[PDB]
DNA sequence: AATAATAGTTTTTAGTTTATTGGG
DNA sequence: CTAATAAACTAAAAACTATTATTATG
């Protein structure tokens, strides 16, 4: 279903003035809208997007009247996002000398939503606000806005160039704004934003505020109009006397390309001009033509290849039942290693949804398996056209729900005997103690973990799994460029891609001296390519 | 398609060179056969097997319009792959065997086609300018020098530029081991001198290049250097 | 690469091979027949690339180049085809051995020096890099050549010289109502107690057809891990597990069995003539505009980093989620060819990351035309079995990390607890259903069925061998070890009238 | 034993075979232990591939025939493997053993003397 | 060849090992004009049945070909005349010989 | 060879598949 | 909980 | 008168074909 | 009021041994 998301973006000259050495809030906001809108148009999102702009010299809003709702220009109504949206983001977004109360723009864009949320189906109605919190304003409608939001079901977010609270990086790991360089106008705006969100959402109101930098390298940008992957409605079976329905889900699922490169002509730019055929012709006798069924299949057999059609195999091959998830037995959790984790997906499976008895049964599973340190062997079959597989099932407890994770297990044919040697047997390559201490000093200076103080948990200085694939970012960059600049070469790789790709270089500065220790203590020759 | 295929290709080659213009017109069918065979989307055969290009280069036939038109498609594909592989953008500024084979093809085909009546001339010129290293065998640069020597006139008005750069590249190529490089560079250089002499004879800007490039190098020259200046 | 395996098969042609203490048990000849058929099938499944031969002695009719009488060779060193299987199954069976006696000799004098000579010559005939020299005799008496002392001496001299040349002979215990004793003519002429009245020489496993397949010491890929930008480590990346499947359809002509050349061709719709690579443009029509592009920059977007590894840092293993698992884990072994001295470094870093339990997170690019992903490196130590043979290689188990867009969303689930009695109920259930794990006991029954079908049709059997579906529980013992636990847990959790479905 | 160039073991086998023809100038042999060492080296990493093996066997047996007895079958085994001058090397090696001539007719006919004697090389 | 009546009748020789080896059957059918193919072709009318295989079972599952025993073709050959189909060698026939059996008798 | 299948020495010795066996 | 341009 | 890239085998593998559900 | 989705299916590109012309010397 569609979503009626709108944008109430500050265009005032306050953010258009960049602080020397710090990226302008105007330009960071432009970066965020560009990245969101390219991820929206290229994915061809059906959710309707509109836009109003405050801090603008012009005023063409339906709520005019003077000193309120003024200096605010509504540009795009709720229709689909396109490349003309990119053009307007790049061209029409200009430093707006005029300033206005952002609350009036909020009410303008709410009226815009009400104008265009009708006549179209919608599973979500939304507004956000780009603001450096330094634009001229008067806090008058803020609580009126909170009430109007509660009465119109419209969600919000306020972005700042300022961080919420590592090398200084934009789109990477580290700071992206001075920690105390925010003006008192920005501080009072932050207090207003905080109170608005704690009145609207709740304790996650501080979990409601974010910034441009982490936007420029993460994909939460698409979390609440998001629709989860297709579930697996099936029934796990216990031997021959028990069976419970399931709603399986694939938590880890590597993202694929949505569109392949269609082979169009170079003379008319058409797939229609590109017609192809496969010619089965005997590899000898001047390529004697063979009918597409006169070619049949064989299989390799020892020192020969026996002709063996697929029909003879399928007419008796043991085929899977279909959507069936049959348990086989149980093994200890210590008997399974990550090397036996087969497949690319992670089946974050769940019991029968909306069946609280299934929830009780699943909780019993989680508790007893955790206490027994015990894993389950279940035969899995996606459907009848999918061959059966063996897999390991182990409990996975989240802070809000217990769950079971199913990962495919290997067969005997999967295993390969690849012999190696004993590294510790290498007395000629025994690690000298000084080298070991240099390695330890490096690792300590190279460690990417910080023990979170006043807690008991540990952090990672380079959390990567929470970051999307960097190739899609530059891929869409070049896609939009080539679309807009077919005559111009593809753009280079954005710096933020390196920043998100590179780890915190402060750890590297720590490791510098131990790096010298290692390179002095270890003889490492090189082979030329 | 293997060493037998390689030997077959060279045998047919030497057959065309030896026997020609007696029944070497029964090959247009075979020409189109090879044209479609290479035009196969599943083009497996190795770059060594690409001496077919010299085979595709044809001089034993009266050349009906058919292979004349097919030659344009040949040239576009060849310039495309030259651009692809010359640039290091494919992890290689390298062409293992394709470049010399294309040189031979164009040598046998440009004889009757593509003089300076069109822009794509200087387009195909751009590729040979980079000719860096050939690792002790030095086939491709000398091959390009020979190819230019054959169709130097096909490149006039786009060689009246960069007098020096072409001058020193000719000097270095003729001053390198594998003396075939030397003689190919000498032939390309003398063809270059022929063309520049004709054009400056027909340039009203004669005095310009005269006091600009010819007189200076001729005085500066004074092994074969002095002989080369004498020829110039 | 390492050499191949030479498996030499040689049976006696006499009455001892054709007789038993109980003829219901298949005679030594026929028993050797199912042994050779089974090992041929196993080799076809697993290692159908080496060379296998069949030769006879004792037969009064001989056929060999040396013209050694009573030494008749049947098949040269050959890969086992269906032809060999069928031509050995005709003599398979007690009726088949009578056919053998009729059309083939059985029972005559012979010298072991003769068979050693002919097998040495046959091994001399091969033209391949070689590693294994295995000769497998088939006889049920040790004496017959110890009877002739000169014959025994020359035979043992020849065998000793051959084993000096690496020719490795393995004794096969064979059933004999008189016995097949060792340390009488054996343990002094074989390179390596009971009178071996039985035939136990691992013949059980020789009859155990193996549905396995693995390559011969094949290198997957060797990479060079750059530390920061200049210090580089040569590493060998390998797997102890790799997906296997049925061989792909080998296309062949239905009228000649000849693989028909399958050449595809894109051609102009305007003309019908072939499309040149220039004629085709890459297009992805986003919105209303068709973005036209080409292959070189397409892969230059697919590729982003050089083949190698770019280290990110060190982190305790606790910083990874158990559900976080991108692609199946690999193993990393030190390599001392491109960078020498990295074995000392590998041992040092292995021990040090063992001490601090710090994983090596790394930006990894296997080759060109592939994005640099992020991988977790955990020290995978050497594990020695009972005989101190490394069952887990020393090195690093490399674990792969997904991305934010590479994780689908999970709808919120209720965490509704279960009473401790239910927990104990399933604890008893699982304790009844408890056993150990071993991956060699698990297979794909579909794949096994494929293998058996292909064999039996190539074997021209009236019926395919039936794959055992080990991916299905035994319901009898299941309900035996559940009993009242299932319905007790039901009434504890589920209403009796409300099944989990409907 | 070192093999980066043919010359190393070539000249080495030269001098060692000469030793074998001149240890006590053949008026005595008490350093037969040294000959055992060189024979073990012949086994040591030259009974696996055995290419330089035949070369050193050549050079030592030209000066000292009575050593190829330990490798008769070996040279019989590797003859079909070799096809170049290695064939002639093996042939002269077995030619040095007139003492080793007890019965080789069956060997050569089994080792297919026919092809090489038909194989016309001067 | 010598007898055109056995020509133009195509046999998918897949199993004939009862009393005479397969190559001899191939030679004799080549002499008498019956066409030979090793896998089911586009004009397959009859398939020889001499031994039980998985492929023979799959052919039995289909209804397109005649389960012919080699002794029947031997009788047709030594009598120098193709004989009409009658059930003493027959398991799975073709619809046309369903019509043939019907027009001569019942099953 | 210990730890190596006698059918294909150099390849790990194969034990028969057992499947599931409740205890 | 993100909302909007983070959705 | 010698050494040195170098194509010829396996190994995945990214797009491709089937359909099977999930809407609409 | 029509609609993703693995799966088996191809291609398809790259790594894995692996010999083998090639100057340098004459």
């Amino acid at each position: 279903n569609k979503a009626a998301v709108v944008l109430c973006m500050d265009v005032g000259f306050t953010m258009s003035n960049s602080i020397p050495g710090i990226e302008s809030p105007f330009e960071q906001a432009k970066k965020v809208i560009t990245m969101f809108v390219q991820r929206q148009v290229f994915a061809e999102n059906k959710d309707e997007i509109a836009l109003v702009l405050f801090g603008t010299d012009g005023t063409d809003n339906p709520l005019s009247g003077g000193d309120q709702y003024q200096n605010i220009t509504v540009h795009r109504h709720l229709m689909l996002p396109d490349f003309d949206l990119l053009e307007d983001i790049e061209s029409k977004i200009q430093p707006g000398s005029q300033q206005a109360d952002f609350l009036d723009a909020l009410i303008v864009s709410m009226d815009v939503i009400q104008h265009e949320t009708i006549g179209k189906k919608f599973e979500k109605r939304h507004i956000e606000i780009f603001t450096d919190l330094s634009s001229r304003f008067s806090k008058s409608q803020l609580d009126i806005i909170i009430h109007s939001l509660k009465k119109c079901d419209i969600s919000l977010q306020f972005f700042l160039p300022f961080s919420l609270g590592g090398p200084f990086r934009l789109g990477g790991h580290g700071p992206s704004f001075p920690l105390k360089g925010i003006t008192e106008q920005q501080k009072e705006g932050l207090e207003i934003v905080k109170m608005v969100m704690i009145s609207l959402e709740g304790e996650d109101g501080l979990d409601e505020i974010y910034s441009f930098s982490e936007s420029l390298r993460k994909l939460c940008v698409f979390k609440k109009i998001e629709r989860h992957s297709i579930h697996w409605p099936c029934r796990l079976t216990i031997g021959s006397n028990l069976s419970i329905r399931i709603a399986a889900y694939k938590s880890i699922l590597q993202e694929r390309v949505k569109k392949t490169w269609t082979v169009v002509d170079a003379k008319t730019l058409k797939k229609e001009d590109i017609q192809k055929e496969t010619v089965y012709c005997l590899n000898d006798d001047d390529e004697t033509e063979v009918l597409k069924e006169d070619i049949i299949q064989g299989f390799r057999y020892g020192s020969d290849i026996v002709p063996f059609s697929k029909v003879d195999e399928e007419q008796m091959k043991y085929k899977s039942e279909g959507k069936c998830f049959s348990v086989l037995g149980f093994c200890k959790s210590s008997q399974v290693q990550r090397r036996f984790f087969m497949g690319n997906q992670v089946l974050k499976v769940f019991a029968a949804r909306d069946d609280e008895a299934a929830a009780v049964a699943l909780s019993s599973l989680i508790h007893a398996l955790d206490d027994l340190d015990m894993v389950a062997i279940v035969r899995y079959a996606y459907d009848k056209r999918a061959n059966p597989q063996v897999g390991v099932a182990f409990p996975h407890i989240k802070h809000n729900y217990e769950c079971l994770v199913y990962v495919q297990l290997p067969f005997m044919e999967d295993l390969r005997q690849y012999m190696f040697s004993s590294l510790k047997n290498s007395k000629k390559y025994a690690p000298t103690e000084a080298q070991l201490n240099a390695v330890d000093a490096l690792i300590d200076s190279m460690s990417l973990a910080k023990k979170d103080e006043k807690t008991d948990t540990l952090e990672d200085l380079f959390p990567t799994t929470k970051i999307p694939n960097p190739r899609f970012q530059r891929l869409f960059q070049c896609l939009l460029h080539r679309a807009l600049h077919p005559r111009e070469p593809l753009p280079p790789i954005q710096q933020h891609i390196w920043n998100m790709l590179n780890p915190p270089a402060e750890v590297t500065t720590k490791s510098q001296i131990p790096l010298s220790k290692i390179k002095t203590l270890f003889p490492l020759i090189e082979a030329k390519k | 398609c293997k060493i037998p295929a390689l030997d077959l290709l060279i045998k047919l080659l030497q057959t065309f060179r030896s026997s020609r213009l007696m029944d070497e017109f029964k090959i247009g069918e075979l020409f189109s056969k090879f044209y479609g065979e290479l035009a196969l989307k599943k083009k497996i055969p190795d770059t060594v097997l690409e001496k077919v290009y010299e085979l595709l280069g044809l001089l034993g036939e009266v050349h009906p319009s058919e292979m004349i038109n097919n030659a344009e498609n040949l040239f576009r594909a060849f310039l495309g792959e030259l651009k692809t592989q010359m640039t290091s953008a494919v992890r290689e500024p390298k062409l293992p065997v394709l470049a010399g084979c294309l040189k031979g093809l164009s040598s046998l085909l440009c004889n009757f086609t593509k003089s300076m009546e069109e822009d794509p001339q200087t387009s195909r010129e751009i590729f040979n300018f980079v000719l860096q290293i050939d690792l002790k065998r030095y086939a491709v640069p000398s091959a390009g020098l020979r190819l230019f020597a054959l169709h130097a006139s096909q490149f006039s008005t786009c060689l009246l530029d960069n007098y020096v750069s072409l001058f020193e590249v000719l000097l270095k190529w003729c001053a390198h081991t594998n003396v075939e490089l030397k003689k190919a560079a000498l032939s390309a250089l003398e063809s270059f001198l022929k063309q520049v002499s004709n054009m400056v004879a027909k340039n009203a800007e004669m005095h310009k290049n005269k006091l600009q490039y010819f007189m200076e190098q001729f005085y500066g020259i004074i092994n074969k250097e002095l002989s080369i200046a004498i020829r110039g | 690469y390492s050499g191949r395996d030479s498996l030499i098969f040689l049976v006696d042609a006499s009455k001892a091979m054709f007789e038993s203490q109980s003829e219901d048990e298949l005679t030594p000849f026929d028993m050797s027949i199912q042994c050779i058929q089974s090992v041929y099938i196993s080799k076809i499944i697993s290692s159908d690339r080496d060379l296998l031969a069949v030769v006879f002695y004792g037969t009064e009719k001989d056929k060999n180049s040396v013209n050694f009488k009573n030494i008749y060779v049947l098949q040269e060193l050959d890969n086992p085809g269906a032809k060999r299987i069928l031509e050995l199954d005709q003599f398979k069976g007690q009726q088949g051995q009578k056919r053998f006696q009729d059309m083939m000799g059985h029972g005559s004098d012979y010298s072991l020096s003769e068979v050693l000579w002919v097998c040495a010559n046959l091994f001399s005939d091969v033209q391949f890099k070689m590693s294994h020299k295995r000769i497998m005799l088939f006889t049920n008496e040790d004496n017959p050549h110890g009877n002739d002392s000169a014959k025994a001496s020359r035979a043992r001299t020849k065998a000793g010289d051959l084993r000096d040349t690496g020719i490795f002979l393995d004794l096969m215990h064979l059933k004999k109502p008189g016995g097949f004793d060792i340390s009488l003519f054996y343990r002094d002429i074989i390179s390596i107690l009971r009178v071996h009245f039985e035939e136990s020489s691992k013949l059980e496993d020789l009859l155990r057809k193996v549905r396995a397949k693995e390559t011969r010491k094949r290198a997957l890929s060797r990479l060079k891990l750059k530390l920061n930008k200049d210090i580089v480590i040569s590493v060998g990346i390998y797997n102890l597990v790799q997906k296997a499947l049925k061989p792909p359809p080998i296309k062949l002509y239905r009228e000649t069995n000849e693989p028909v050349k399958t050449k595809t061709r894109t051609f102009n719709t305007s003309t019908g003539g072939l499309l040149l690579p220039s004629d085709t443009k890459r297009s992805q029509i986003y919105g209303s505009r068709q973005i036209i592009l080409e292959k070189e920059e397409t892969e230059e977007l697919k590729r982003f980093d050089d083949p190698g590894l770019m280290l990110m840092g060190f982190k305790p293993l606790v910083l990874l989620k158990k559900h976080h698992y991108l692609r199946p884990s690999l193993f990393v072994y030190p390599e001392e060819s491109l960078v020498i001295g990295s074995s000392t470094l590998f041992s040092a870093l292995l021990i040090k990351c063992l001490e601090k339990e710090v994983a090596a997170l790394c930006r990894y690019t296997p080759r060109r035309n592939i994005p640099p992903y992020f991988v977790a490196l955990v020290p995978q130590e050497e594990e020695l079995d009972d005989q101190k043979i490394q069952v887990t290689p020393p090195g690093f188990q490399l674990v792969f990390l997904p991305f934010a867009d590479d994780k689908r969303k999970m709808p919120f689930t209720e965490k509704i607890m279960a009473t401790p009695e239910q927990v104990g109920k399933m604890k008893a259930i699982v304790e009844k259903l408890r056993f150990t794990y071993r991956s060699d006991s698990f297979e794909n029954p579909v794949l096994q069925q494929h293998f058996r079908n292909l064999e039996a049709l190539a074997l021209d059997l009236m019926e395919p061998e039936q794959a055992v579906d080990l991916t299905l529980p035994k319901v009898e013992a299941m309900n035996k070890r559940l009993g009242s636990l299932v319905d007790e847990f039901k009434e504890l959790v589920y209403p009796p009238d409300y099944n989990p479905e409907g | 034993s070192f093999v980066r160039y043919k010359e190393v073991y070539a000249a080495a086998a030269e001098v060692l075979g000469l030793i074998l023809r001149y240890v006590m100038e053949r008026k005595n042999i008490l350093e037969e232990s040294l000959c055992e060492l060189v024979a073990k080296q012949l086994k040591q990493h030259q009974n696996t591939m055995e290419d330089k093996f035949i070369v050193c066997l050549n050079k030592v047996t030209k000066s000292f025939p009575p050593l190829a007895d330990r490798f008769m079958n070996a040279v019989f085994f590797l003859l079909p493997k070799f096809h170049g001058v290695l064939k002639t090397l093996c042939l002269e090696v077995v030619l040095c053993r007139v003492e080793g001539m007890t019965e080789l007719y069956f060997q050569l006919k089994s080792k297919d003397f026919v092809q090489v004697m038909r194989h016309r090389d001067d | 060849k010598i007898s055109n009546i056995f020509e133009d009748v195509e046999f998918c020789v897949m199993s004939g090992t009862d009393s005479q080896p397969k190559p001899d059957l191939e030679n004799r059918i080549a002499e008498f004009g019956g066409y030979i193919v090793q896998n089911p072709g586009p004009d397959t009318y009859c398939v020889i049945a001499g031994s039980e295989n998985i492929r023979v079972k799959n052919i039995i599952l289909s209804n397109k070909h005649d389960v012919v025993k080699p002794a029947w073709l031997l009788e047709c050959f030594k009598t120098k005349s193709f004989v009409p189909w009658q059930p003493r060698f027959m398991i799975h026939m073709c619809p046309s010989t369903k019509e043939h059996f019907a027009r001569e008798y019942d099953c | 060879c210990p730890g190596e299948s006698l059918i294909n020495p150099g390849f790990k010795s194969k034990k028969p598949a057992g499947g599931v066996d409740f205890d | 909980k993100p909302r909007g341009l983070f959705s």
